[PDB]
């Protein structure tokens, strides 16, 4: 029956789509290792793809993947057990550390370009004809933190030209210098900004970067593991 | 407390963007369009500018041709009366030519050759637009991708008024314009054909319609709950994965056992939607082709 | 095993229940609390299951079927073969769904990211149980609900629809299925569109966001952004299922007759209800 050799077919068909989704799927992250950092035994019926190499605009080079995976920075953690499975514990400050819900990946430290070569993320001042078209402009307020102290102001609103979306706040701390805050983890109130994942002591502490007027795809991991870390390691002020 | 980023809490504006160049041809581009402050607080607010080469024009001209010339058939269901036209705006149809006529353009116009003509113009609309997909992508230089997507779509809308009515030898089993009476046809469709839910080809059809709806909500989720570590930038993610990229892999493994790359969760969902009418057109394309009854079908196979 | 970059990731905290007690992981899964209580509710459903295999005589997946107490048994219990096991199994899939999604919260308290993801799952869990309780709970028994089979849920869904004639009649129902179609579309799109992108023409170099918005653009002038799709995907697969619910909840309630002759509202408006002419004239 035709119908039948349709559907038989079809199953054929779904099974092996399936197999080259999941190892298109593995292009990252595998082999999978034991938490020393070795080849696990077990790496599962799915067989590693073969390499794909992205070529990158800008001359960045290239991507191929699958490829050696390699953190490339300290993970101060240390087991907690005897046996496989269980939490690793923070040698030393984990928000310092940047391990936990405060890790950060070690990206490129360059920024990102947009179709054009230019910085994807800019302070809005330095953004020709770009500006706050609705909703409460936060350049100004203070920023509050979990610990309901304020731990300085809104000087500028980092924006994604190519997406035209607020991406970054750029706070000043008293000190003078100033931090950036991912948009999302902030509430723009009418007389404030309020920060849940921090308490104003820990800003200080979120990671700085090294030119004033572009942030880089390995400052921006650190600033957001950062304030996320803040979440679940600030809670002893919030 | 705590943002969601459902919507944005501030939007901000810039000069028109005009996008990338590339090989297109600029003179086809048009003038930007107003922005939308109320689009802005979901998305973009930017509107335009559009592209429209002759394809194009041919597209959008077989497009509105097409509906207007079922309207044109709607209005004089209502006798012209405005009043009647709206109050029986779903109930108006343009039905296809009876069997008798089988494939053959011989009916009259106010018996199936206006809906000829119609499906005409909509066959060219659809095609023509199907080959505006694939051009606006190679002048950026871009992937197939959406074109091959798109036809997906395309094979179950062939399927269902020109390739089925063909092999079945007559445009009487076609589908007819109208809302509440293409929802009949349909509704008729499984009743003559033994049910669908017994065509496996339906049954996957919906798995993946539930699916798409399923992985979506998933997906998207996702994004938004490690937008935080600018997950959206999902293209350089791929190519320089960061911890939006880890944690949302890392969500899922600890979760159900097993994840996807920032890059492969796309190719889950391009298949998973595209599915849909894949095995959708087969499981419609048999029927009454291969099988006049499924629950019957089902018996033996 | 873990993933190359996972160890920095599974760190103490983040539960709601128990401290660290369950605080560990089994290969890829996290377990706590909540890990344990979905394989209780899990386990037992699943046992419960087996057993009216048993009681029904067969251990065929395409024929076991468990179907809930009939209707003369109204809101009240009935004996295990004759509807108790599945008011039992509901109790235990409502309780692995429920604990599910908590598992969930606590995956993401320890990861540091939203709880969009629970937060989702949490629709369809109502769609779920406004199935198996609030709508029969509404209409006064639980013989209203779905039976757990392959396909003899999908007997239900045809029998419970044809109950009121064509179900495509229902307002709601229309609406949840434009979401669905339309979620579709957009997921075909995105992942074409991000994949054309990350996927260029051979030899060239990956394309952008920039390049992905001016694809759109030149197409249909308009780009809803890469936070916007996004946005839509979860807009739009909630609102079906949210309206799959709607549709449902308001079947057998405040709605039993045919859903057809519901639209005469509509055509009966004083203002052209008697006029001549049409196809209602
Ligand atoms: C109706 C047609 C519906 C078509 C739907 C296509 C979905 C799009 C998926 C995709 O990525 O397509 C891209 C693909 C590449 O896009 P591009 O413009 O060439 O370049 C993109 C980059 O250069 C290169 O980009 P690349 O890396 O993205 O493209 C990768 C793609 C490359 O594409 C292909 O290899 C061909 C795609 C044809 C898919 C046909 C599906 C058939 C379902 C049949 C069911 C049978 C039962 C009845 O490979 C796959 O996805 C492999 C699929 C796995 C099949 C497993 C089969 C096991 C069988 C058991 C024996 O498009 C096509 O290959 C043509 C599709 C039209 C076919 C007619
Ligand atoms: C709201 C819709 C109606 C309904 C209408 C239909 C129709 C119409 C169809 C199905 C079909 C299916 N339905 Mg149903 N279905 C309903 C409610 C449910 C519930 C539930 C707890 O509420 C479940 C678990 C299912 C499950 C299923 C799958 C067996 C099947 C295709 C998967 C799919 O589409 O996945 C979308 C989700 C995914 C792809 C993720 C993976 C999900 C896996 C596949 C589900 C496993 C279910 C499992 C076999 C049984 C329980 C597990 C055991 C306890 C271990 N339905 C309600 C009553 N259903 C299709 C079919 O082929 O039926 C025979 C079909 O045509
Ligand atoms: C009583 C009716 C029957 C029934 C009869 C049918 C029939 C008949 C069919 C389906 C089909 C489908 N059914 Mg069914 N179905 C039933 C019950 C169900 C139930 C349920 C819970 O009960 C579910 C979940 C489904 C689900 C589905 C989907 C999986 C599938 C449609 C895919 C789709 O997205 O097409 C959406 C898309 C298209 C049709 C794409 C074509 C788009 C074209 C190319 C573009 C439009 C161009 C145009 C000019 C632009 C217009 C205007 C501009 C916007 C301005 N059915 C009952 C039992 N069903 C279809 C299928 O494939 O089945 C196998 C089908 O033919
Ligand atoms: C002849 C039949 C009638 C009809 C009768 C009905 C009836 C009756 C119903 C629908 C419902 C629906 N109909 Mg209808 N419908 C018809 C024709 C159609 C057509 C079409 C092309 O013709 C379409 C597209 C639809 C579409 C739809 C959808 C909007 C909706 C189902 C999705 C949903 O709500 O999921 C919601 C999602 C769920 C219920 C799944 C919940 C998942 C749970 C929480 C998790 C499962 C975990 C699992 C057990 C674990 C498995 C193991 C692991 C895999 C390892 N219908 C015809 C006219 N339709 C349903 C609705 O609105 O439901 C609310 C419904 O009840
Ligand atoms: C894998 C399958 C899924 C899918 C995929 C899909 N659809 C697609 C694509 C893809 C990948 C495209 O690339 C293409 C697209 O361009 O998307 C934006 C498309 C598309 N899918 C469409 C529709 C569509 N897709 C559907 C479904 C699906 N599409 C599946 C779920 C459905 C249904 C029934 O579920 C519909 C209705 C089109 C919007 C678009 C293809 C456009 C096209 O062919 O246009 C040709 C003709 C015209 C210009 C039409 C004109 C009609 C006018 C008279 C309208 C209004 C006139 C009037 C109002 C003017 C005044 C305006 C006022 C409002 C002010
Ligand atoms: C709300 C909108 C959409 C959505 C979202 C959604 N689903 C989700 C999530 C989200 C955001 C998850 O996070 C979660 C997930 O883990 O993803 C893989 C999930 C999920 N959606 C699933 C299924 C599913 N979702 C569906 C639909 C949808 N999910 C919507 C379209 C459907 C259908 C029918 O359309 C199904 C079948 C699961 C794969 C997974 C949740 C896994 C889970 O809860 O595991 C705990 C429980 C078990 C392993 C076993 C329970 C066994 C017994 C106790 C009970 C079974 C009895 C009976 C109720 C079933 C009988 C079935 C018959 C009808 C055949
Ligand atoms: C950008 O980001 C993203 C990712 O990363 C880069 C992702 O991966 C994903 C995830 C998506 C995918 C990998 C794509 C494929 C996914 C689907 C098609 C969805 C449908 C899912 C399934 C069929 C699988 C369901 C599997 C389940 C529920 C696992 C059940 C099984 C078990 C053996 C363990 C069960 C047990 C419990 C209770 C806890 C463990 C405890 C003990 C054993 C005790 C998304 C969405 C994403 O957006
Ligand atoms: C990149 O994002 C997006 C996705 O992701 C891949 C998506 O999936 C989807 C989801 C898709 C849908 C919901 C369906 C398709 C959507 C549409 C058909 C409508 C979209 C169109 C608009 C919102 C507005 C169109 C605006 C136009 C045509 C204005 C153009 C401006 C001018 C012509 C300027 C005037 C100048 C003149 C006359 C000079 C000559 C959307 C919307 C999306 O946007
Ligand atoms: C009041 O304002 C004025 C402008 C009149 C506007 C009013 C217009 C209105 C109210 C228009 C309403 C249109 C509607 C409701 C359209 C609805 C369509 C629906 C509900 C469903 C469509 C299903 C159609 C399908 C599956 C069509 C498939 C068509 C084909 C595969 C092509 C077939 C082509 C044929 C037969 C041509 C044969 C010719 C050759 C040789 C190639
Ligand atoms: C990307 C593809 C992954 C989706 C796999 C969907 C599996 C659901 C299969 C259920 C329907 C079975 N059938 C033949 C009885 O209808
Ligand atoms: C019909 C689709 C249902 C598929 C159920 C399969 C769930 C797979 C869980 C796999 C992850 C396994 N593991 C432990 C090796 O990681
Ligand atoms: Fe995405």
């Amino acid at each position: 029956d035709l119908a039948s050799l349709a559907i038989y077919s079809f199953w054929i068909f779904l099974a092996g789509l399936i197999y080259y989704l999941q190892t298109e799927n593995m292009r990252e992250g595998y082999p999978l290792e034991n938490e020393d950092g070795t080849p696990a035994a077990n790496q599962g019926p799915f067989p590693l793809p073969k390499p794909k190499t992205f070529i990158l605009p800008h001359g960045r080079g290239t991507l191929t993947v699958p490829g050696p995976e390699s953190e490339d920075r300290p993970i101060a953690l240390a087991r907690t057990a005897v046996s496989e499975g269980f939490p690793h514990a923070p040698t030393g400050d984990p928000m310092k550390d940047g391990v936990g819900p405060a890790s950060w990946v070690a990206r490129r430290d360059l920024p990102e370009l947009d179709g054009h070569g230019h910085n994807k993320i800019k302070p809005m001042k330095a953004a020709a004809g770009f500006h706050v078209s609705a909703g409460k402009n936060p350049i100004g307020l203070p920023v509050r933190g979990c610990d309901l102290e304020i731990a300085g102001k809104v000087v500028d609103i980092w924006v994604d030209i190519p997406e035209q979306m607020a991406h970054f706040l750029e706070v000043e701390l008293k000190d003078g210098s100033t931090r950036l805050l991912p948009m999302q983890m902030v509430k723009v109130q009418s007389n404030r900004v309020h920060v849940n994942a921090l308490s104003s002591d820990l800003f200080a502490g979120i990671p700085t970067i090294k030119s004033p007027t572009e942030v880089t795809l390995l400052e921006e991991d650190k600033i957001c593991g950062y304030v996320a870390g803040g979440l679940m390691y600030a809670a002893p002020k919030r | 407390a705590e943002y969601q980023n459902i919507f944005s809490q501030v939007q901000v504006r810039g000069p028109a963007d005009l996008g990338m160049t590339e090989d297109v041809n600029l003179a086809n581009r048009s003038g930007v369009g107003p922005f939308s402050t109320l689009l802005g607080w979901f998305g973009n607010a930017q509107l335009g500018p559009i592209y429209l080469g002759s394809l194009g024009v041919l597209s959008l001209f077989s497009g509105l041709m097409w509906f207007f010339t079922i309207g044109i058939w709607f209005w004089y269901q209502a006798g012209w009366n405005p009043a009647v036209f709206l109050r029986d705006l779903f109930f108006f149809s343009l039905e296809p030519p009876a069997p008798e006529y089988g494939l053959s353009f011989a009916a009259p116009l106010k018996e199936g050759g206006l809906w000829l003509i119609a499906s005409f113009f909509m066959f060219v609309a659809v095609w023509s637009w199907w080959g505006r997909t694939y051009l606006r992508a190679q002048a950026l230089g871009m992937g197939k991708h959406t074109a091959w997507a798109f036809l997906s779509a395309i094979w179950l809308w062939m399927v269902l008024g020109f390739i089925r009515p063909i092999l079945m030898g007559s445009w009487s089993e076609a589908v007819p314009y109208g809302i509440f009476s293409h929802l009949d046809w349909t509704n008729n469709f499984s009743l003559v054909h033994g049910n669908l839910f017994y065509n496996p080809f339906h049954g996957l059809s919906i798995a993946f319609l539930y699916g798409s709806a399923l992985l979506f909500a998933m997906h998207g989720a996702t994004i938004l709950a490690v937008s935080r570590f600018g997950g959206e930038r999902e293209l350089e993610q791929i190519a320089d994965r960061g911890t939006a990229a880890e944690r949302a892999a890392l969500f899922w493994r600890w979760t159900m056992g097993f994840n996807a790359t920032m890059e492969g969760i796309h190719r889950w969902a391009i298949w998973m939607a595209v599915l849909v009418t894949l095995t959708g057109g087969i499981g419609i394309l048999l029927s009454g082709t291969v099988v006049d009854n499924w629950y019957v079908w089902g018996q033996n196979h | 095993a873990l993933l190359s970059f996972e160890r920095k990731y599974r760190v103490p905290g983040g539960t709601l229940v128990g401290g660290n007690l369950f605080d560990f992981w089994v290969g890829p899964f996290y377990v706590g609390f909540f890990g344990v209580a979905t394989f209780f509710f899990a386990a037992l459903g699943i046992i419960l299951i087996a057993w009216s295999a048993v009681l029904q005589g067969t251990w065929n997946p395409q024929l076991i079927s468990v179907y809930p107490p009939a209707l003369e048994y109204g809101l009240g219990g009935a004996p295990l073969a004759k509807g108790g096991l599945w008011q039992i199994i509901t109790i235990c899939a409502t309780g692995a769904f429920v604990s599910w999604a908590l598992r969930e919260v606590e995956i993401c308290r320890k990861l540091g990211i939203g709880y969009h993801i629970p937060f989702a799952f949490a629709f369809a869990i109502l769609a779920y149980l406004t199935l198996v309780l609030f709508r029969p709970v509404m209409m006064g028994a639980w013989g209203y609900a779905f039976p757990y089979g392959i396909w003899t849920h999908l007997d239900w869904v045809s029998n419970t629809g044809y109950t009121y004639g064509n179900f495509h009649y229902n307002p709601a129902h229309m609406i949840a299925i434009s979401f669905f179609f339309t979620n579709a579309l957009a997921l075909a799109l995105h992942g074409a569109l991000v994949l054309s992108a990350a996927n260029p023409e051979k030899g060239k170099e990956m394309r952008t966001p920039d390049h992905e918005n001016t694809f759109f653009r030149d197409l249909v002038g308009y780009s809803i952004g890469t936070l916007g799709i996004h946005r839509l995907g979860l807009l739009l697969s909630l609102s079906a299922v949210f309206f799959s619910a709607l549709c449902m909840i308001i079947t057998g309630t405040i709605w039993f007759d045919q859903w057809v002759d519901w639209w005469q509202w509509w055509v009966k408006l004083p203002w052209w209800a008697n006029i001549p002419g049409g196809i209602n004239g």
